[PDB]
RNA sequence: UGCGAAAGCAGUUGAAGACAAGUGCUUGUCGUUCGUUAUAAAUGGCCU
């Protein structure tokens, strides 16, 4: 693939979703098999109101691909999340983040979405009813999120502590999904 | 001529230079120049005198949905 | 006072150097300074000139005893602020900076002056007491 | 000379007025120094204000249509 | 306070220590003096708007 | 403020969505029942979609999107589709109509009709006097 | 109260308990006891007032 | 129900996880926590509100960087409670500086509304008198410090 | 951006390429380059 702007790998490690400038297009490929091979321009996903507005709205900052490949989550610097159904390219809008979303990760089943950004709050979106739960007052903004376990027992998070502009201060956090308490910082 | 939000005047002695949200209308319905949109909405428009034009314009609690401002 | 107002208006149109002389004329008083600004300063160009002349004068000698030139600046800023900052001339901003520098000094000055004046009041009162 | 950057010259005067003491100071001069300072205080207040200055539908309306 | 300093100035001078025993004056006076630059700034701002609508 | 989908034969709840912040005063559906539109006091119009094939097989509705178009309550809503027409018309205390496209509700343009459109004039002027 | 043994991983043992409270306890299975508290319903808190049954 | 009294005096392991009950939070604190900026200002200016408690919500909003945001959606009707307090708080040394900031913003944000509203004008006339009164007091304290320096 | 105190004292904010929009021309943009020390605005706010 040429001129890759953004790339992500599914949690299982068998699907790769990446974006290229060939404005830009999203393509998803299965790695160990030929079952999944899809491509489409970003214009199709994007809303027209997004087209009318400033570039922040058309700027994707985070990307996630479900294990089954049916769903794909696209973040935007405006703070909006769009879940797109690969089967029909239908769009779904989840809007809570006021600032750019930096981390998106699907659960193994695909029913729950971990989102994190400048808000210093990790949000579990429940996609069945579009509800959500929060873990706020984290030590720093969430660069990355992941669900780590055969059953999603643990959540692995990367924090930045943006207060210190002199250096990048990364903190790796392993939370027990049971009670959302820091198992290992 | 005037509509809900527009007013127009056409002189009938002069020919003009040749140079989504409604039914597409594939089916049938059964079976010198001035234009201004400055004045709206208009209830009624008429001339009081030869050089006098009359424009008549229109001059509840609602559930709050705040607009974020930083 | 009508004559000086028309005289000052003419010099503004004539780009004369006597605009300053018109301004420090003693005939001016507080209300007439207001009325001239509100009624006669209608062009942006004239507003720039009067501000430039005044600010250069105050910048050179901010401690002049004459309150007339500062009085002009006070009401000019109060009444025509919207038209003034509309000016985008670089020299005007530099001129505003130069004036700001001179005035900034004086603000720092007052705590010491009050301390001296208060000191001096005590010395005067004791002399009165010794007299009695 | 005073009664006849300046702050370092003024603030030096305050040091004089301290060193002279209460007793040595004689009334006649003290009046003149008072009027001069009272003038200076007024000017300082006047300039200070200027510095802060620099930092800072009808039911029925008549118009003519353009045509 | 003004008369106490004037009358007993000679005695007040000849005291081993004043800051410890007059600390309340210095504390109270320092607080009020510190406010002077800001209060003036508001006075200029208030005088501006007060003049503006009065003439208008 | 809840929208609930019930199974008719057994009279049970299949899904519950806590969508609105206030009363849900009207509901309407498209021709094939691929979309259910709600509106109410909170001035929002929520689109619930079941267009995807996997959704149809599993019979699960989704809170697809929402839009704020009205200045006040939304009391009446209706939907019409034809080979040449696609309308989602709504109105309420604002006293004006709002028209959308059912198929392209999330991204399609909308029109706000005039409050008073004087086909029958309620005011006259006499040139004399 | 009740024991629980994961059907796949037989080595897993756990004890769930509840009361007239808005939280549930789980005890993994000797200096200390590994006890975790379930107190989050993910938006359905209104429907559930007590974990007692 | 006889087991409530027991405190595990005989049991092998005692596990204690209940979080201590924190004092209830006042109305203004709840609004700030929920990001209700405009309401937090209102809860400040209510009858029978402790002056210290009123000063914090003013400082707290300023610290948060939400001063203009708290003053957008307002008119003369809901602006007077602030001006009334500012008419009084300007006297106190502790709240003088905070009064300085807020009054500066409202003038910079409601100059136009000020002209058309008479009641707002009388507030600022009285406010101008009181600040002028403070200038005399603050100046006088400096004069005292001047003399007090001479003695030493 | 440099220096300095916190006040301030000096000095900048250029050029090219490409895309979109409107009408070869006009404007706006850049997950494009070279050189110099060099407003925002997708109804979107923090758990138990």
């Amino acid at each position: 693939w040429h001129n890759v702007i953004l790339s992500n790998i599914s949690s299982n490690g068998k699907l790769l979703a990446h974006m290229c400038k060939d404005h830009k297009s999203i393509s998803v490929v299965s790695l160990f098999d030929d079952s999944v091979n899809l491509s489409f321009p970003l214009g199709s996903i994007l809303s027209s109101q997004t087209q009318s507005l400033s570039y922040n709205t058309r700027y994707v900052s985070s990307m996630a691909i479900d294990n089954m490949g049916q769903q794909l989550a696209v973040g935007f610097a405006s703070g909006v999340i769009s879940i797109v159904s690969l089967a029909d390219l239908q769009i779904r809008l989840l809007k809570w983040h006021i600032d750019s979303v930096l981390s998106l990760s699907f659960s193994h089943d695909g029913s729950y979405l971990l989102s994190g950004g400048w808000e210093k709050v990790m949000s579990l979106w429940q996609l069945e009813t579009n509800s959500q739960q929060f873990l706020p007052r984290l030590n720093g903004i969430i660069i990355d999120c992941q669900v780590l376990g055969p059953q999603g027992n643990y959540y692995s998070l990367i924090l930045q502590m943006t207060e210190n502009n002199s250096n990048s201060d990364y903190q790796f956090l392993l939370l027990n999904a049971s009670d959302l308490t820091s198992k290992l910082s | 001529f005037w509509g809900a939000t527009w007013i127009s005047r056409i002189d009938f002695d002069v020919d003009f230079p040749i140079n989504g949200l409604t039914i597409t209308d594939e089916s049938n319905f059964m079976n010198h120049f001035f234009f201004t949109d400055k004045y709206k909405p208009l209830l009624f428009v008429d001339l009081i005198s030869s050089n006098e034009l009359a424009i008549i314009e229109r001059n509840q609690k609602a559930f709050i949905q705040p607009k974020l401002v930083f | 006072q009508v004559e000086i107002a028309n005289i000052l208006s003419s010099h503004l149109e004539a780009n004369s150097t006597e605009i300053l002389d018109d301004l420090m004329s003693g005939s001016w008083t507080e209300p007439e300074i207001k009325k001239f600004i509100l009624t006669k300063i209608n062009t942006v160009d004239h507003l720039s000139k009067i501000f430039l002349t005044i600010s250069k004068s105050i910048t050179q000698n901010p401690w002049n005893e004459e309150n007339l030139l500062p009085l002009w600046l006070k009401w000019l800023l109060t009444l025509k602020s919207g038209e003034l900052n509309s000016i985008k001339d670089k020299h005007t901003k530099k001129n505003c900076k130069h004036l700001k520098s001179a005035l900034r000094s004086s603000e720092e000055i007052l705590p010491v002056l009050l301390g001296i004046q208060g000191r001096l009041e005590m010395l005067r009162r004791q002399a009165k007491l010794r007299e009695d | 000379f005073i009664t006849s950057q300046s702050t370092q010259l003024f603030q030096l005067l305050s040091l004089v007025l301290d060193s002279i003491g209460l007793f040595s100071l004689e009334g006649a001069l003290l009046e003149n120094l008072t009027l001069y300072i009272d003038k200076q205080v007024e000017i300082a207040e006047r300039n200070t204000e200027l510095w802060n200055l620099i930092d800072t539908l009808p039911t029925y309306t008549m118009e003519y249509l353009d045509i | 306070v003004k008369w106490c300093l004037i009358i007993h100035g000679g005695y007040l001078v000849s005291i081993p220590n004043l800051m410890s025993t007059l600390s309340s004056l210095h504390s109270t006076l320092k607080r009020r003096s510190d406010l002077l630059p800001r209060l003036l700034a508001l006075d200029a701002r208030l005088d501006c708007t007060i003049n503006k609508f009065k003439t208008l | 403020g809840s929208i609930k989908f019930w199974d008719f034969q057994f009279a049970t709840l299949n899904q519950s969505f806590k969508a609105h912040d206030a009363d849900v005063l009207c509901l309407t559906t498209d021709t094939d029942n691929n979309y259910v539109f709600s509106a109410g006091v909170d001035r929002k119009i929520f689109q619930f979609s079941q267009n995807t094939n996997k959704s149809q097989k599993n019979n699960r509705w989704v809170n697809s999107s929402n839009r704020l178009l009205h200045g006040n309550d939304i009391r009446a809503i209706c939907a019409y589709q034809s080979k040449g027409a696609d309308f989602l018309v709504s109105g309420g205390v604002e006293k004006t109509l709002v028209i959308n496209s059912l198929t392209s509700f999330s991204n399609g343009n909308y029109r706000k009709m005039p409050t008073v459109e004087p086909y029958s004039k309620n005011v006259l002027v006499n040139k004399e006097q | 109260c009740t024991f629980y043994t994961s059907l796949s991983n037989q080595n897993q043992q756990n004890i769930f308990t509840a009361g007239r409270r808005r939280y549930m306890h789980s005890w993994d299975l000797s200096q200390t006891a590994k006890i975790e508290k379930f107190s989050r319903l993910y938006g359905h808190e209104s429907t559930q007032r007590s974990f007692e049954n | 129900m006889r087991g409530s009294e027991y405190q595990g005096d005989q049991e092998h392991i005692i596990h204690n996880d209940k979080v201590r009950s924190q004092r209830r939070m006042r109305a203004f604190e709840r609004n700030i926590n929920q990001f209700k900026w405009s309401e937090a200002l209102d809860n400040a200016f209510v009858p029978g509100m402790a002056k210290e408690l009123t000063l914090t919500v003013l400082q707290e909003l300023r610290k948060r960087g939400k001063v203009r945001v708290a003053l957008y959606g307002r008119d003369e009707s809901t602006l007077e409670p602030l001006l009334n307090w500012c008419l009084k708080g300007i006297e106190d040394v502790r709240s003088a500086s905070i009064v300085a900031d807020w009054v500066a913003v409202v003038l910079e944000l409601y100059g136009n509304t000020l002209e058309s509203s008479p009641v707002l004008q009388e507030l600022m006339i009285d406010l101008k008198t009181k600040v002028r009164h403070e200038i005399h007091k603050s100046k006088e304290a400096q004069r005292i410090e001047g003399m007090l320096q001479l003695l030493t």
